This record gives structure tokens, C-alpha cells and sequence, in this order.
């Protein structure tokens, strides 16, 4: 008797951990959707749809030129420099 | 898919949830089976403690003789406590951590979805912004101006 | 019973040592600097 | 209240818990820094479209 | 469940001892260098 209930004493531990992995396993495979799998790759196919669309744009919209880059940067310059020439000399 | 696909996982950690104390209410269910042990143990100690008052320690030996029996019981059950409590306790962290993972998933979800109807978005203005020069509207208007 | 009362240990976890330690520890402080003013308020 | 009375113990083992929530303080403080580059430059996008 | 749990270290490596004295070490100073400042705020 002692053994009986002992051994039916472990049966639902034993059930405790079978379901475990069961239950572990259930998120695992959802978790296997990063990186190039499901979920993700859909993501990184999607992302590389983003990646690919913005390219669109880009051919019919060129994008600034390293070019114009300095020039609107050194243009600013004197923008605000002129400006605040005056402002400074108005009211010095 | 997305939502459908989380779907499936609320109903997964519940899973989680509910069976998993299960295993908690078995292990404490244990506990109290051993303080029972010990406390007909601490009988048979009281007993014996009864029984080498007045000078006859024939009957104490016999006593404790009995209570190895349930010590035994005592002794190999209480094991069983010390090691079960190992695994009550990195299961729930597997819990917390993958509780914590699961929402950041969920938390990156609508994120994700955030820059999907970007280039859905961008992508419907810049093929009207393609009017431009010889193609469609302003082609129209070329061809327009050229009328 | 006791499959109940272990719910309720997951949606509400009971007390951890550290708090009890805490609870017990800022009690001593809790009731001696209370009596500390109040010893002292009409010494 | 841990360190004060002179029990520095409690205290150590209060901070270990703290690094805990820092750790996700950091990796989520992190990614909000990260997004707000996002939100800035689609903005100007709108504002530009 | 032995063959379960090895699918989730494939495609959720485990910790390596790299990290294990990485975490460990930078817990020391995690620790250390956080009470070197509490012990000195109100020492």
C-alpha cells in the first residue's frame, strides 16, 4: 500500500513535467519565428518591401546630392551670418 | 496572421498558467503529509519522553524503535521536498522570462505594423508624385501644352 | 483547496522573505521612532 | 532604509533586485531613443508630402 | 522532453561561459560600483 500511493504520488508529478514540455514547446515554436523564419521573415520580407519601395521614390525622386549637401549647408552659413549681420549692425 | 497567430499563444500561456500550479499545489501537498509524519512522530517522541520517566528505559528503546519507521518516511520524503523545490522555482522563471519576452514580441508587434502601412502609405503618394515630367498628368499637360 | 489557494499564489504572489525582513525590520523602527517622539514629547 | 542603522547587508540585496528593473529600465530606455528618430523624420515626410 | 528542450537550444542558443563570467564579473561592479556610491552618499 505504501508503494501503491507513492507511486500514484508521483503519477501527477510525473504529469506536471509532461505537460511541460508540451507547454514548452507550444512557445518554442512560435518563438523560432525570429530571424529568417515565419513570423520575421515575413517582417524581413516586408522590411525588405519597405527597403524596396523606398527605392522607388528614389529613382523618380532623386535624392539630394552630396553636391547640393554643401551647399545648403555652406549656403546656411552666409544665410544666417547675413542675416544676423544686419540684425547685430540694426540695433547694435 | 499576426493577430491570429498570438491568438493561439494567449491561449498557450494560460496553458502555462493553470497546470503550472498545479505542480506547486502537489509539491506543498507533500509538506503538509510530512508535518503529519512528524507529528506522530513527536507522539511516539512525546510517548517515549513518557516512557523513561520513572526509571524503565526498556520501553522508551521500543519506542523510538518505532518512530526510525516514520524518521525513514520523514528522512526520504523530505528529500524529495529539497529537490522538488529546484524545479518549482527555474520553471517559474521560465515563466517570467518568457511572460516578459511575449509582450515585448506583442510590444514590437503594432511597432512593426507601424513602418508596414509606411511604405504602403509612401509608396501611394510617390506614384502619384510620379506624374512628373513625361509620365501620366504632367505628360497630360505636355501633351496639353503642346496642344 | 489547496488547487485554489495556489491560484491565488499566481495572480497574487504571496509575501517574499525580503519583504518580511523589511516589514519587521522597518516595524522595530516603525515603533521606535514613534515612542522615540512620544517618550520624549512629555518625558 | 536598508543601509540606515548601520546594516548594510539588506541593502546590497536591495540593489540586486533594483539592477533587475535597470536592465529593463536600459534596454527599454534605449529603444525609446531609438524611435524617436523614427517619429521625427516621418513627420517631416508629412509635413514635406 | 529531453528531445523538446533541445529544439529550443537550437533556436534559443543557451548562455555560453563567456557570458557566464561576463555577467557574473560585471555583477561585481554592478554591484560594487552601486553601493561605492550609496556608501558614499551618506556615509
Amino acid at each position: 500500500e505504501r508503494k501503491y500511493l507513492e507511486l500514484k504520488s508521483q503519477k501527477n508529478l510525473y504529469l506536471a513535467r509532461l505537460k511541460s514540455a508540451i507547454a514548452a514547446q507550444k512557445i518554442e515554436e512560435i518563438a523560432g519565428n525570429l530571424d529568417n523564419a515565419s513570423a520575421s521573415s515575413l517582417f524581413e520580407r516586408i522590411e525588405t518591401k519597405i527597403l524596396e519601395l523606398e527605392a522607388e521614390r528614389e529613382l523618380l525622386n532623386p535624392p539630394p546630392s552630396p553636391l547640393d549637401k554643401k551647399f545648403e549647408q555652406w549656403e546656411e552659413q552666409q544665410a544666417v551670418e547675413a542675416t544676423l549681420a544686419a540684425m547685430k549692425a540694426r540695433r547694435s | 496572421l499576426l493577430e491570429r497567430l498570438l491568438g493561439e499563444m494567449e491561449l498557450e500561456l494560460i496553458e502555462l498558467r493553470r497546470a503550472l500550479a498545479q505542480t506547486i499545489a502537489t509539491f506543498k501537498s507533500t509538506e503538509r503529509q510530512r508535518d503529519a509524519q512528524q507529528l506522530i512522530a513527536q507522539r511516539w517522541y512525546e510517548k517515549a519522553q513518557a516512557a523513561l520517566d520513572r526509571g524503565n528505559e526498556q520501553l522508551a528503546r521500543e519506542a523510538l524503535g518505532q518512530r526510525q519507521s516514520y524518521q525513514s518516511h520523514t528522512e526520504a520524503l523530505g528529500k524529495s521536498l529539497g529537490e522538488q523545490r529546484a524545479l518549482v522555482e527555474q520553471v517559474r522563471g521560465q515563466l517570467q522570462k518568457l511572460e516578459r519576452k511575449y509582450l515585448e514580441l506583442k510590444s514590437q508587434k503594432n511597432l512593426y505594423l507601424a513602418r508596414l502601412k509606411s511604405a504602403i502609405a509612401a509608396q501611394k503618394i510617390e506614384e502619384i508624385a510620379g506624374n512628373l515630367d513625361n509620365a501620366s498628368a504632367s505628360s497630360l499637360f505636355e501633351r496639353i501644352e503642346t496642344k
